[PDB]
């Protein structure tokens, strides 16, 4: 979204954008080359948009978009939950059997190029840990969930 | 007969704009308007209103004004520059609500047949209460029971399209509530999930002290469609007992060996990386 | 009568209460499952009847009364430990 | 020979019947993985040893 | 046709030949009943069947209505022998169109089945889930709503 205003031709002798004593023109856009083809910046300029943006419409557009309240404390009980905890795992050993395989290569083959020459989203901490935390925030959130129910019903 | 209602995220904002516009004159502590809609299925639709001027006194709470002359032409307005959105009904604030709903309703019953309201609520909005939506049926009010009108519910919801979620994203950009939860976000969910748990019971405390102590006359309906509830909630057996542990342990057994041994390992790993890279550079200074 | 703490009934109470025979109450606990006022089972290992029951009714004032004591008790104790679990995470909260 | 699922008494000469739980895998992929930390432990174990 | 619904209708086929039997003599007009009953073979074995008819709609309505039975009970509610009541109910489980499983060394018989772990926890938490927080969602706003009525 943009906005414009149009500047007239009488002040062609004289500077267009008659801008003054700020430092604030330089941020919210570098006239872009898309638009600078047409008329900027000789036909109209540019002109800087912020939003007045308030309290009691801020919080009720935050807490009524995105919110559940019975479902803080649901189940998704264990017949997918306990079949998703074998469904990480499996590759995980195998993830884990190609991080047996570079850390036992381990040769002076000028190890910071041979680190940087197989840079490839993979095996030894980025195919790693990820899962190990993702395996640790799914089982916890079950099981203390699984437990406050106890507690609280009965 | 509806499912549920679907409220577009521009007509409760356009309520609080209209309750700000008549708050420099604030007297009134409730506005009544138009609620555009477009009806689908069984689940409605709302995303589009406006308002119409009207007053109500306290004394006798029966003398109101809804405007059927600026009713007509500002929705024929509406259906002008947009032939798809027609009415389905109307809303208003102030959730302790004025009895004189029934008149309101069954006046521009005329407009929609089966007329819908929703309450907002622009003040209150702090633990759990995004808006509330009424249906109109009359039966006369039970078996062996005088007549009624009888407001009854339908549940509601806060609806999503394309390119309102564009004028959401781009609104927030301050905390956002982050996609896919952390640790810490699941717990407060688990936190503040609980902490409207009392509070949907401290007002069910509430009604069956002043109930059952005597002053308001009691419903019948509400006190054996409560009873229900105290005899479902589980207890504690040999059955339940066995069981939690077969598979709490279960779930134990994935935290225990196989998250926190290979997080070690890799950590470990990062030891004697950081102490070689170390001390070669530190005795190759010089 | 009982609150689902031992809703185990054995044969001879309904004998005893309806003073009906020992051999009736199994076609008189198939009718009221029939009809559909309850939704228990039957055992005959020990000829205990389960009773899972739907069919409520007027609980006359005074056992409104402890109804609310039901439901302060269970008050207390959803409220108290939410402070548990509030007052040990929260540090990790935020 | 495995071609049924039951057990015998001498002491009733009664014949029982009963099943088998199919639930053994996740254990099993996770005792395999402690074969495949061991040996990465060795790996460097050595490592730590061939260079302080 | 009515009695053969469901639920029992509460019956028993003693009962069943000594009202209906009448049926199948010399009435009004009667004479379908003459016509498919009551011949030398081919309403004789039509007898047996509806006898089979009426057991088999007696185990189905066991099967909803019992945990276990002991053996002497079913013997004597189904008119028959406890040695028929066993080749009888061992058909229908071979055919499984019953799903029962017995124990003839103490003639308890159970009707339900072993019930799993994920399968226990999976029905503590529907009654958790779906009828003790929709329901006290549901009896919040029944609640609002007399406040509506009552004052003022």
């Amino acid at each position: 979204i943009d906005a414009f205003r149009l500047i007239n031709a009488n002040m062609m002798v004289l500077g267009h954008e008659p801008r003054q004593t700020t430092s604030n023109l330089g941020h919210l856009n570098k006239p872009s080359i898309q638009a600078l083809i047409h008329g900027l910046n000789r036909h109209y300029y540019s002109i800087t948009i912020n939003y007045r943006k308030n309290e009691l419409e801020q919080k009720m557009l935050l807490n009524l978009h995105k919110k559940s309240w019975m479902e803080g404390l649901t189940l998704q009980d264990y017949s997918e939950h306990c079949k998703h905890n074998e469904s990480v795992v499996k590759e995980m050993l195998e993830l884990a059997k190609n991080y047996n395989k570079a850390v036992e290569e381990e040769d002076k083959m000028t190890p910071e190029q041979l680190a940087i020459k197989n840079v490839g989203k993979q095996d030894p901490k980025r195919h790693l840990e990820e899962h190990v935390d993702v395996l640790m925030t799914s089982n916890i959130v079950q099981c203390l969930a699984a437990m406050l129910d106890t507690v609280v019903f009965k | 007969a509806v499912q549920k209602v679907v409220v577009h995220p521009l007509v409760l904002l356009s309520v609080v704009d209209h309750f700000n516009r008549i708050g420099k004159v604030g007297n009134q502590k409730r506005v009544v308007g138009v609620l555009l809609g477009s009806w689908q299925k069984k689940v409605l639709d709302v995303s589009n209103s406006f308002a119409v001027p009207f007053d109500e006194d306290d004394k006798d709470d029966s003398v109101w004004f809804l405007d059927h002359d600026y009713l007509e032409n500002m929705y024929g307005m509406f259906k002008k520059v947009n032939a798809r959105e027609r009415i389905v009904g109307w809303y208003h604030t102030g959730p302790k609500l004025h009895k004189n709903d029934i008149a309101i309703n069954e006046l521009m019953k005329r407009y929609c047949p089966n007329s819908v309201l929703v309450i907002i609520d622009v003040k209150p909005k702090d633990l759990g209460l995004p808006t509330e939506a009424y249906i109109s049926v009359e039966e006369v009010h039970d078996d062996g029971t005088p007549t009624s009108k009888t407001f009854e519910h339908v549940t509601s919801e806060i609806g999503a399209e394309e390119a309102e979620e564009v004028g959401v994203e781009h609104l927030l950009r301050d905390i956002k509530d982050t996609t896919v939860g952390t640790l810490s976000q699941r717990i407060t969910n688990q936190v503040h999930g609980l902490k409207g748990l009392n509070s949907k019971l401290l007002d069910i405390r509430s009604y069956l002290e002043k109930v059952a102590t005597g002053k308001l006359p009691i419903n019948h309906q509400i006190i054996y469609q409560l009873q229900d509830v105290f005899n479902l909630l589980p207890d504690v057996s040999l059955q339940e007992f066995v069981k939690a542990f077969y598979l709490k342990t279960n779930d134990q057994m994935v935290v225990v060996y196989l998250a926190s041994l290979i997080r070690s390992v890799v950590a470990l790993h990062n030891l004697i990386n950081n102490k070689i890279a170390n001390r070669d550079a530190e005795k190759k200074e010089g | 009568t009982r609150p689902a703490n031992h809703r185990q009934l054995t044969f001879e109470e309904i004998a005893k209460s309806a003073k009906i025979t020992v051999n009736e109450v199994e076609l008189l606990v198939m009718k009221a499952l029939s009809v559909g006022l309850v939704k228990g089972s039957i055992d005959e290992v020990d000829k205990r009847v389960h009773m899972t029951w739907v069919q409520p009714r007027v609980l006359d004032l005074q056992q409104i009364k402890g109804m609310k004591d039901r439901l302060e008790f269970w008050c207390t104790d959803v409220k108290s430990m939410e402070m548990l679990v509030e007052h040990q995470a929260h540090d990790i909260l935020t | 020979d495995k071609k049924f699922h039951g057990i015998l008494d001498q002491g009733e000469g009664v014949l029982i019947i009963f099943d088998e739980p199919p639930v053994d895998k996740t254990y099993e992929a996770a005792l395999e993985t402690i074969q495949n930390m061991s040996k990465v432990v060795d790996s460097l174990y050595n490592k730590a040893k061939k260079l302080t | 046709l009515l009695k053969l619904f469901t639920t029992m209708e509460l019956m028993r086929w003693s009962t069943l030949v000594e009202d209906y039997g009448m049926e199948l003599r010399k009435g009004s007009l009667e004479s379908p009943a003459t016509d498919v009953f009551g011949s030398t073979e081919e309403g004789e074995k039509r007898w047996k069947d509806l006898k089979n008819r009426v057991v088999e709609h007696n185990i189905r309505i066991m099967a909803k209505y019992y945990t276990r039975i002991t053996m002497k009970r079913m013997a004597q509610l189904l008119d028959l022998s406890v040695d028929e009541s066993e080749a009888f109910l061992s058909n229908l489980v071979v055919n499984k169109t019953i799903f029962a499983k017995v124990d003839r060394l103490a003639g308890i018989i159970n009707f339900q089945r072993p019930k799993d772990p994920n399968n226990l926890l999976n029905d503590w938490s529907q009654k958790l889930n779906s009828l003790m927080s929709l329901v006290n969602k549901t009896t919040h706003l029944i609640a609002k709503e007399e406040m509506i009525h009552n004052l003022q």
